[PDB]
């Protein structure tokens, strides 16, 4: 049961550090600190204006 | 001059700098790593709880 | 002044902490008496050390 | 300058009075947590007696 | 004979318990989560956040 | 670099040592296999 | 870059986790030996039913 739990566990913790390491992998392999809208929108919008 | 200054203020909202990024996924794998480590040696263990 | 805004409230937290400490002891001591007596040639060595 | 104004009601203690809303999750955070040590403590010992 | 079972068989149980604690905090990587993982520095957490 | 400081102190709060908990989590596991031979035994009584 | 989108949305529908998969697989791994084994023993104090 509980050998279920903390497999479970670990499987939860090692995905959230690999959903980090791919958000980290994203903004690597493009360089640019942002490209969508749900990153942050306000810099977005502010760079259409500025564009 | 007021191009240049423009697309100065550009970068800042939109590029990355490349240190902070580098590190920060190095010493994510590092950590990616040894939590792997954990999975496996838990679960051979957990058979252990039966291999008997 | 921030140093001090830390300090204050987390001295204030810290006290109940003790008051919590004697009211437990105070119950263990209440029945470590009786396991003692009561024990009459046993002893709860795990009471012994946890207290 | 209203919009500036809003910003400084975080600083405020109005509602924490003696405190400010930061401290109200704070205070209430130790509470559970000295709840949880003392209650968890008095559990394992009885535990123990029984 | 039950006193027997139950002093080793819940040997067994503390120390898995006692491992998956720190199976929990090594997975995790943080050594600190609630109440019962910091009763009292959680909440100059919380002000320093 | 207020915010180096901050970020630095809070790491003394949440984090966790790597090398103290890898330790005790090997010490652990030869307890663990300690209290299983233990059962093992007892029942072969 | 629309098809790259694309394939993305494909995986949503048809690719496997591999850690998912492979701890389930442990699991299932663990369950079928350990199962064996309760087969083993409950046929060996049948055959001292009779004895």
């Amino acid at each position: 049961i509980s050998t279920q739990m903390m497999y479970e566990q670990n499987m939860s913790g090692i995905t959230n550090s690999q959903a980090e390491w791919m958000k980290l992998g994203e903004q690597m392999s493009t360089g640019k600190r942002v490209t969508n809208p749900s990153d942050d929108p306000i810099a977005a919008s502010q760079a259409v204006v500025l564009s | 001059d007021r191009a240049l200054g423009q697309k100065l203020q550009m970068s800042n909202l939109v590029d990355v700098d490349w240190n902070s990024v580098i590190s920060s996924y190095v010493m994510q794998q590092a950590a990616l790593q040894a939590s792997y480590k954990t999975f496996t040696d838990m679960q051979g263990m957990s058979l252990f709880q039966l291999n008997r | 002044r921030d140093q001090d805004k830390q300090v204050n409230i987390a001295i204030g937290s810290s006290v109940a902490q003790i008051n919590n400490y004697a009211k437990q002891i105070a119950n263990l001591n209440d029945q470590i008496s009786r396991m003692t007596g009561v024990g009459a040639g046993a002893s709860p060595n795990d009471l012994l050390d946890q207290r | 300058r209203n919009g500036q104004a809003l910003l400084d009601l975080q600083n405020s203690n109005v509602v924490g009075g003696n405190k400010t809303f930061n401290d109200a999750y704070a205070t209430l955070v130790s509470d559970v947590g000295n709840k949880t040590s003392t209650l968890k403590t008095s559990s394992t010992t009885q535990a123990n007696v029984v």
